[PDB]
């Protein structure tokens, strides 16, 4: 509750109001262009979501090849496997430039759609969707898009249990971009995935830690 | 120079050296009797084509002169 | 206190604007009755405080202006790595620099102009370059035209962002006035964050790319089995092979223990011996040390965070018994008038610009750049012009604050109230001091001349007759030449070979420096400069003083700042307002900076360029006949003029026929200019009626009648014409010679 | 569409595409018959 | 101390200031102590006084640096250039004498002090004060080129 | 490395330099300095979690100028 005053937009309403702004880039008085305090909370929930969806994969294959269950193909470094080509990539069934355009391909539709839902939010179940026509209607707010679809189980009923899993996932999201923060940054003074760098520090912390390079 | 600039910068420049002329002592016993102004417009457009004309028929005499009797054809 | 401002979409970005030709001003946006309309419209076209009165709309203007210009530069620069990568001989010239001559334009064969592609080397054809990229390329590390294609691309890509910003804050997020005010946060951004962090990123650069590239390629390796500039990035044992202090890591950085970086982090004075330019372990360093001192320089202004100087109680505080009321009322000047901030920005880059000039011919900063004799004058000449340039319209800046901007009602705080109450005695003094060294620098001169002519030279002041040697630039070229020993011990050399110490120092034949001697004809042509540079000062501060009355007219300030003239009245006042001055102003300008490059091309190719052969000897180019032959108009005109003026005019029929052909041309656009420099408007508007008279005869009467050219245009294009043809002659002089001889 | 028409009937872009398409004719027909001195007709 | 810059005399409708270069005890008295000063005193003493410095003062530039200054007519020749341009500043004071006074007008000089006392005007803006003026100054412009031309090229300490 | 000499300064001038965010001393966020050198101003506005004096904001300041005055002594100690 602590290291800002909450001037005069961050009350407590939103999920994780902790009050914390100490430049003002929520402040309603200058608000155009891309820091209205409408797109700032759903800019960090959307990048919480895929720092989450990423500070678990960097991760898993070097956590599994340790287990024995993968082949040794999941390489001990995140960066190793194509993402960046001149410190090592792996071979897949396709170019790499290949596999970009088709993730491309396949990312506009999933994003065109979710930002016409933003600008116009009752939009996107009205134009007949090819296929089945989805019902993938604006029900609500453009962070949470609620639906038959995107809440498989209906996980949250009412306001109280919502807004906890609400908050916890924002916190979550902030932990999982600083996580993958982590990975970039000491993928570079170490030269190695993450889970060697824990265990390298769990070896011995007097000698292994980051005032040693 | 008589061509280029005119008369109201000269003008403005004469009224504050009669200023300094009359500020200084040990020089204000001296005192002129006409008025120190600016050279009038067409006053100005004469010198300048004089100065024009005169020095047009001076480099190119010296030069005819020269450029002949240095070498007599 | 200090937050974001931005007003959501304040102009609709449409064409309706765009169809009507004159819209901004509505005094001529009804259409053009004479033909005077045409001409007002491209000139207050870009006077955006004009048009309006709200210092909101012409703030965001001016933003959107300067990134549209920032476009325009990127374009600019794009271009010239594309032409670098396309149509150059870099490779080439990669592998032998001393016998190469740079080019990277070539010309389609249509009518003849096919002979303009010389023959500069390694298998190419095309005009000589003199812009310097080759060596700028050369030091940044580049070695493969592939290199040079992306970053064009790079350049292309950000002119677009630019545009894209330049719409963005103009339609649909501009600013309000509110925000540009922050000077604090504005001075706080640009000394920590544009120059601290790009002086870091740059020297990040050099030390890790160009530093290994360079030193390899002064060991006589080929640029193509140089490693990539990646390779020395992924691999800290291959940079260490050569700077083997890397293989200590970044440990000595954190641990204060960083005096084992003298190896690429080094101080010695002097040029490289094999490039003649500085050495890259050096200018590394001095980056290094730049960046961090405007990081911890950017912290000296109050933001919302408390702490910091405001500059406001800095200024106040300054206040004392000579000078009234101290810089009080200054930062309420230089924040609600855009005009008396362009003023000082103009004087100091132009001042900038000519420090700039001065140091880089003197501590050559790229590799073989003081061999190549041609760049090494145009770098100079150039950036000579474009000081001289911004310093004038700095001057006429500082006029039109002074015309329009200013008021007394809140100009009672004496600094500039005191300036203003005592101009006729500022101005009579320059005046005083103009006259004195335009008489003890020219009549020398002629006293020269006229001895020199009377058969009796003994009574000349050359170096052999009586004496003027300039004492104090000798004893700090003395002083200069010993600090490496008293007054610098760690440096291991000079800073430059021009001073008096050192020798000298070879590129293959051709030399690159050496120490400059001083005599007479430095000392005279020194005052020359100073006489030069005094008058225009005093035309510049008596049309800025003046601005706004004068004993002659005492509402000038009613009238404007630019205006012709006060009727043929009180004798006359023609030529009376400010940008009057500025016009008067122009031309002494040209002749200083005439003066210096004339200055500088006969004393270095008299007395430092030249070709050494073996045993040591050393000829200069003219032949060490600027010390004697410079002290007299006459020898100006033939040891000068006449002599070097032999290279361009006889260049019909060989690769440098162009700079034959402009010379002539800019000699035409110069005599072309006193056709409006002399004559006046009523002669010409008098005689356009005997021609609508025939035409009207015919029944070809144009709707827009043609009037003539308003007084103060007549000056304008007289002015331009005169500049543009004499820059233009010197230039194809300049560069017929160096090119040739050099 | 309509102001976008006016503005390119504006008197600086038809002069310059004028002369533009007439410097192309023209460098076109030299480059075609060069070194024209005397009409062979 | 406090502020050293104030207008002439008080009064701010007068085209100047009264700056330490201007006004200031120690300038003041030196100026007043000047002989083309001294109110009182007859022109022709001051004209006299004036012209020994001048015509004193002007062998210099002359001897050093001229036509035969490498001569053994080097000090003559300057000392007779001096007096040459003494004789021709006499004619000059002369005409300007003619043209500028009249032989029945008062003074032209002024009258009050720095505070307004009714003092006496200088009586050197008269015709005949100044005819005094240039004769004195004359004779001294002579003797002084002649004393330093005796003093120098006929005796002993050189310089 | 933590008992050498070369990593006492470093401390020691962080510390004293530390010693003026909380203490009233050398000026900080919530005390302005004056033509006199006064350092009477005692306002702000910035929400601390202790009684008075030390901020977010003049703890890095502090730390930034000792750091500064530390490089310098260290750096100082070669002649
Ligand atoms: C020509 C044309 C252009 C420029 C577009 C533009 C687009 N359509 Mg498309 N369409 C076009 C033809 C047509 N669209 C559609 C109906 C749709 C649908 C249903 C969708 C698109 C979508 C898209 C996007 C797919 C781009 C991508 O992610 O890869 C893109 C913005 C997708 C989108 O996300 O747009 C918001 C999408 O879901 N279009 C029809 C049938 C009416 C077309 C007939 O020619
Ligand atoms: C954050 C970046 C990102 C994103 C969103 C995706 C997204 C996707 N990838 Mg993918 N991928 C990435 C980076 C990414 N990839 C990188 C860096 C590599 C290594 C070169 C791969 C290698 C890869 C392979 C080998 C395959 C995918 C496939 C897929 C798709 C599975 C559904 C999906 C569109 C699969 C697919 O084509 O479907 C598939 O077979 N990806
Ligand atoms: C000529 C150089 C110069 C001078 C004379 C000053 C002088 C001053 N600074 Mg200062 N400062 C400077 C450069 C300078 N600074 C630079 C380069 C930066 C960056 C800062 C950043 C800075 C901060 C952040 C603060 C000062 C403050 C002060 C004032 C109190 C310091 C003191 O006396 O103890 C004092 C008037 C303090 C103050 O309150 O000033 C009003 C303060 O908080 N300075
Ligand atoms: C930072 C640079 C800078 C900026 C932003 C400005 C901005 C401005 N100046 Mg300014 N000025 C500058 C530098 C600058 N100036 C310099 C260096 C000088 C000294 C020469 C001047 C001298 C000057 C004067 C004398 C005047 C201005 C005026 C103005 C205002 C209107 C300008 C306008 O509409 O021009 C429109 C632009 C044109 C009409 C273009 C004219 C074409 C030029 C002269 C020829 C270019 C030649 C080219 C290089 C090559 C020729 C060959 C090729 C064409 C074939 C505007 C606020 C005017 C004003 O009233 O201010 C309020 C005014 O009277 N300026
Ligand atoms: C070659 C042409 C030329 C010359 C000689 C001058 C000379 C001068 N201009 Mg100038 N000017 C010119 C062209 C020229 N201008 C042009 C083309 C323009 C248009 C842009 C201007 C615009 C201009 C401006 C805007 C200003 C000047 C100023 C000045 C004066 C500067 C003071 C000085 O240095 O005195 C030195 C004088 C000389 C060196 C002249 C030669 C004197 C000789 C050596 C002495 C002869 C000995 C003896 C007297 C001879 C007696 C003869 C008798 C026996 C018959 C000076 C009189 C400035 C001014 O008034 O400041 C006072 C000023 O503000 N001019
Ligand atoms: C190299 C310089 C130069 C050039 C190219 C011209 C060119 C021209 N002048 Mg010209 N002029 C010049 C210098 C120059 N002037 C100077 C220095 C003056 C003295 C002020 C004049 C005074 C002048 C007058 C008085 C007239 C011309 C006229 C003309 C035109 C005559 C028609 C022609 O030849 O085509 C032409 C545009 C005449 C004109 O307008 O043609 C109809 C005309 O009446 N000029
Ligand atoms: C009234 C003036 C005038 C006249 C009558 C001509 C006439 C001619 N020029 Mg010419 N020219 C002129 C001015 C003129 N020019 C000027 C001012 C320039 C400088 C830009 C040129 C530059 C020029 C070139 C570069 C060439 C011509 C060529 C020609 C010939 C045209 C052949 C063709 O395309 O069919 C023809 C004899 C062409 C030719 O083949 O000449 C025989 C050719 O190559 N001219
Ligand atoms: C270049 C100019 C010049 C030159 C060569 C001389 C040369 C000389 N001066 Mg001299 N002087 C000059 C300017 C010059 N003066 C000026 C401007 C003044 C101020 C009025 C004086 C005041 C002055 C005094 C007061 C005396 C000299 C004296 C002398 C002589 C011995 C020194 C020497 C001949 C001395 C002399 O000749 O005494 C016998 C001496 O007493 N000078
Ligand atoms: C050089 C003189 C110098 O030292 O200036 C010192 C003096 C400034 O003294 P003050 O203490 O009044 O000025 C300090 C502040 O008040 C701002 O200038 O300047 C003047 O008196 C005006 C200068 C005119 C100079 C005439 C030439
Ligand atoms: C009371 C308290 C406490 C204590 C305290 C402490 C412990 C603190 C810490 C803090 C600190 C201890 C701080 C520090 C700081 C630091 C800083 C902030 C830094 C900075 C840096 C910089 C700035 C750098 C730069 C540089 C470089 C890089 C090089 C060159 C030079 C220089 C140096 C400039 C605690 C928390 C426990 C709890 C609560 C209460
Ligand atoms: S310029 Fe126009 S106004 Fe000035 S004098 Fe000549 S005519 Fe009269």
């Amino acid at each position: 509750f602590a290291s800002k005053q909450s001037l005069s937009y961050l009350d407590g309403t939103l999920p994780g109001d902790y009050g914390f702004d100490p430049l003002g880039l929520m402040d309603p008085e200058g608000a155009g262009g891309f820091i209205d305090p409408q797109w700032l909370p759903y800019a960090e929930i959307i990048n919480g979501r895929f720092a989450m969806l990423g500070a678990a994969g960097a991760i898993a294959p070097e956590v599994l090849g340790r287990i024995g269950l993968i082949p040794q193909e999941t390489a001990i470094p995140w960066f190793q496997s194509g993402v960046i080509p001149p410190v090592g990539n792996y071979s897949y069934w396709a170019d790499p430039y290949t596999l970009f355009v088709l993730e491309m391909a396949l990312m506009g539709f999933a994003e065109h759609r979710r930002a016409q839902d933003y600008y116009k939010p009752g939009s996107m179940g009205k134009q007949y969707f090819l296929g089945l026509e989805k019902f993938l209607g604006g029900s609500g707010n453009p962070a949470y898009p609620g639906g038959p679809i995107f809440n498989f189980l209906g996980f949250g009923k009412n306001e109280k249990e919502l807004q906890e899993l609400k908050v916890k996932e924002v916190k979550n999201g902030r932990l999982a971009m600083m996580a993958v923060l982590g990975y970039f940054t000491q993928a570079i003074f170490t030269g190695v995935g993450p889970f060697q760098n824990l265990l390298d520090h769990l070896a011995d912390p007097v000698h292994n830690n980051v005032l040693t390079n | 120079m008589f061509l280029i600039s005119w008369r109201g910068y000269w003008q403005e420049l004469i009224e504050t050296l009669a200023w300094a002329h009359e500020r200084t002592p040990l020089a204000n016993l001296v005192r002129w009797k006409d008025k120190p102004v600016a050279l009038s417009i067409v006053q100005a457009r004469l010198v300048g084509l004089a100065h024009f004309s005169v020095g047009y028929i001076f480099t190119y005499a010296a030069f005819l002169i020269a450029s002949t009797s240095g070498k007599f054809g | 206190e200090v937050k974001i401002m931005v007003e959501k979409d304040p102009v609709k970005t449409s064409f309706e604007k765009w169809a009507k030709p004159g819209h901004f001003s509505r005094t001529l946006a009804k259409g053009p009755n004479t033909t005077t309309w045409i001409w007002n419209l491209h000139a207050d076209a870009h006077d955006f405080d004009s048009h309006t009165n709200d210092l909101e709309e012409i703030s965001r203007k001016v933003f959107s202006a300067h990134f549209g210009q920032l476009a325009v530069i990127f374009i600019w620069l794009s271009g010239m790595y594309f032409h670098g990568a396309r149509f150059s001989n870099y490779e080439a010239w990669l592998s032998d620099p001393t016998h190469i001559k740079p080019s990277a334009q070539v010309v389609w064969p249509i009518v003849g102009q096919k002979i303009l592609n010389g023959d500069v080397g390694g298998g190419f054809q095309g005009i000589q370059i003199t812009s310097g990229f080759f060596q700028l390329w050369r030091a940044s590390g580049i070695t493969s035209e592939l290199q040079l294609y992306t970053t064009a691309i790079g350049g292309l890509i950000f002119a677009a962002l630019m545009l894209f910003a330049g719409w963005f804050h103009y339609h649909k997020a501009a600013p309000k006035l509110a925000w540009f005010q922050n000077v604090e946060s504005m001075l706080n951004h640009h000394l920590a964050g544009l120059l601290g962090l790009g002086s870091l990123a740059w020297a990040g650069h050099q030390v890790h790319v160009s530093l290994p590239i360079n030193r390899l390629l002064d060991a006589g390796v080929d640029p193509k089995e140089i490693p990539l500039p990646h390779e020395f990035i992924l691999n800290r044992d291959l940079l260490a092979q050569l700077y083997p202090s890397f293989s200590k890591g970044l440990t000595p950085f954190f641990t204060l223990n960083w005096s084992e970086y003298s190896d690429f982090l080094t101080f010695r004075g002097g040029l490289n011996p094999v490039t003649g330019g500085l050495w890259l372990t050096d200018t590394a360093h001095h980056h290094l040390a730049i960046a961090v001192l405007f990081l911890v320089a950017g912290h000296m202004y109050r933001t919302n965070f408390g702490i910091g100087h405001s500059m406001k109680e800095i200024l106040e505080a300054h206040k004392g018994p000579f000078t009234g009321e101290g810089h009080k009322g200054l930062y309420e000047i230089l924040t609600t008038s855009w005009h008396a901030q362009l003023a000082i920005n103009l004087a100091m880059l132009g001042s900038l610009t000519i420090i700039v000039a001065h140091h880089m011919y003197a501590m050559p900063p790229y590799p073989y750049l003081a061999t190549d004799y041609a760049t090494q004058l145009s770098l100079f000449t150039h950036h000579m012009w474009i000081g001289g340039f911004l310093v004038v319209g700095a001057a006429a800046h500082a006029a039109i604050f002074m015309v329009r901007d200013y008021d007394p009602t809140t100009q009672y705080n004496n600094l500039l109230d005191r300036v203003l109450r005592h101009r006729d005695a500022i101005i009579s003094h320059l005046n005083w001091v103009c006259i004195f060294l335009g008489f003890h620098s020219f009549g020398l001169y002629i006293h020269n001349d006229t001895m020199s002519a009377l058969g009796r030279p003994q009574d000349m002041f050359s170096d052999t007759a009586i004496q003027l040697q300039p004492v104090f630039a000798q004893w700090i070229q003395n002083t200069h030449a010993l600090a490496p020993s008293l007054t610098a011990p760690n440096a291991t050399a000079s800073t430059s070979l021009t001073w008096g110490g050192g020798d000298l120092v070879a590129v293959g034949g051709k030399v690159a420096l050496l120490p400059i001697p001083l005599g007479t004809a430095d000392f005279l042509v020194h005052h020359i400069h100073a006489f030069t540079i005094h008058v225009t000062v005093l035309i510049l501060l008596k049309g800025v003083l003046f601005a706004r009355s004068s004993r002659l007219i005492p509402d000038k300030a009613n009238l404007g700042f630019r205006f012709p003239c006060d009727g043929p009245g009180r004798g006359g006042t023609c030529q009376v307002s400010a940008w009057d001055h500025v016009f008067l102003g122009l031309f002494w300008m040209y002749n200083a900076i005439s003066v210096v490059i004339f200055h500088f091309s006969w004393k270095m190719q008299s007395d430092v360029w030249g070709s050494i052969s073996d045993q040591g000897v050393v000829t200069h180019i003219t032949g060490g006949n600027f010390a004697q032959s410079s002290i007299t108009i006459n020898g100006w005109l033939r040891d000068f003029l006449w002599a070097q003026a032999s290279q361009v005019i006889q260049s019909y029929g060989s690769s440098l026929s162009a700079y034959g052909l402009l010379f002539l041309g800019a000699h035409f656009v110069w005599a072309f200019s006193l056709m409006f420099l002399f004559s006046g408007r009523g002669y010409w508007q008098e005689l356009i009626e005997s021609i609508v008279w025939a035409h009207n005869k015919l029944k070809v009467a144009p709707a827009i009648q043609p009037r003539a050219l308003s007084i103060v245009q007549g000056r304008a294009v007289g002015v331009a014409h005169y500049l543009l043809g004499g820059i233009a002659t010197t230039w194809a002089f300049f560069l017929a010679r160096i090119i040739s001889v050099g | 569409m309509q102001d976008v028409k006016t503005y390119l009937s504006t008197a600086p872009v038809l002069a310059t595409l004028w002369f533009g398409f007439l410097a192309g004719l023209l460098i076109e027909i030299n480059r075609f018959f060069p070194d024209a001195l005397v009409l062979p007709l | 101390k406090y502020q050293v810059i104030e207008p002439l005399n008080g009064d701010p409708f007068i085209g100047g200031f009264e700056t330490p270069v201007t006004s200031s005890p120690l300038i003041a008295w030196y100026l007043s102590n000047l002989p083309a000063y001294r109110t009182a005193v007859a022109p022709l003493l001051r004209g006299v006084e004036i012209g020994l410095a001048h015509g004193y003062l002007l062998v210099g530039p002359f001897v050093l640096t001229g036509p035969l200054r490498n001569s053994a007519v080097r000090g003559e020749a300057g000392s007779l250039a001096a007096a040459g341009l003494v004789t021709i500043l006499t004619m000059c004071l002369t005409i300007y004498g003619i043209a500028s006074f009249k032989e029945g007008e008062p003074s032209k000089a002024p009258s009050l002090t720095l505070t307004g006392r009714q003092k006496d005007a200088d009586k050197l803006q008269t015709a005949e004060g100044w005819a005094s003026f240039t004769g004195g100054w004359f004779f001294g412009g002579l003797s002084g080129v002649a004393w330093a031309y005796i003093l120098l090229y006929v005796l002993n300490l050189p310089y | 490395y933590i008992g050498s000499s070369t990593n006492l300064i470093m401390v020691a001038s962080t510390t004293l330099m530390l010693f003026a965010g909380r203490f009233g001393l050398a000026p900080s966020a919530n005390r302005k300095s004056t033509a006199g050198l006064k350092l009477v101003d005692r306002d702000s506005g910035l929400q601390t979690g202790d009684p008075a004096g030390f901020t977010a904001t003049d703890t890095l300041a502090c730390g930034a100028l000792g750091h500064v005055i530390g490089v310098g002594i260290v750096l100082g100690l070669k002649a």
